């Protein structure tokens, strides 16, 4: 699964994003190269992930 | 809370249930064995 973390619309606009039971390679492996279900790519890139 | 270091109980001891920090998990004596007992399923682990 994939959730949202969020502080609110009104407070904020910074969000994370969690990969259920999947590590921190095979999210890399999302990369925009190969089209996953989530269009969105901008923070594969990650520097804190 | 954190329990003393000092077992002075008027004699009523309480090892078995309390937790034991030789463990990995800091269980009661009984608790582990318990677990021991169970013969779990859906383990919920990280696997692969
Ligand atoms: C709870 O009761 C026991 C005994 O009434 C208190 O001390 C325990 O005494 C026994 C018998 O000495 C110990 O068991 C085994 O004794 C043999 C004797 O050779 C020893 O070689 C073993 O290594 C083992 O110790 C026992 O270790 C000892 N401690 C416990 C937790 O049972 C005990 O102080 C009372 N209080 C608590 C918090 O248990
Ligand atoms: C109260 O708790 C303390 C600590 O467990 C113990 O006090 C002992 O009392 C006797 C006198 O009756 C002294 O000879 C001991 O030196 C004391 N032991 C320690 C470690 O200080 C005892 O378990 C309990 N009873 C009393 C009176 O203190
Ligand atoms: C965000 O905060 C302001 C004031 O703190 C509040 O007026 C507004 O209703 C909030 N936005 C919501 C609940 O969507």
């Amino acid at each position: 699964g994939v959730s949202v973390i969020t502080p609110g619309t009104n407070t904020s606009n910074q969000v994370a994003v969690l990969y259920q039971g999947v590590n921190c390679t095979e999210v890399p492996v999302a990369i925009h190269a190969d089209q996953l279900t989530p269009t969105w790519r901008v923070y594969s890139t990650g520097s804190n992930v | 809370y954190k329990t003393p270091p000092i077992k002075d109980f008027g004699g009523f001891n309480f090892s078995q249930i309390l937790p034991d920090p030789s463990k990995p998990s800091k269980r009661s004596f009984i608790e582990d064995l318990l677990f021991n007992k169970v013969t779990l399923a859906d383990a919920g682990f990280i696997k692969q």
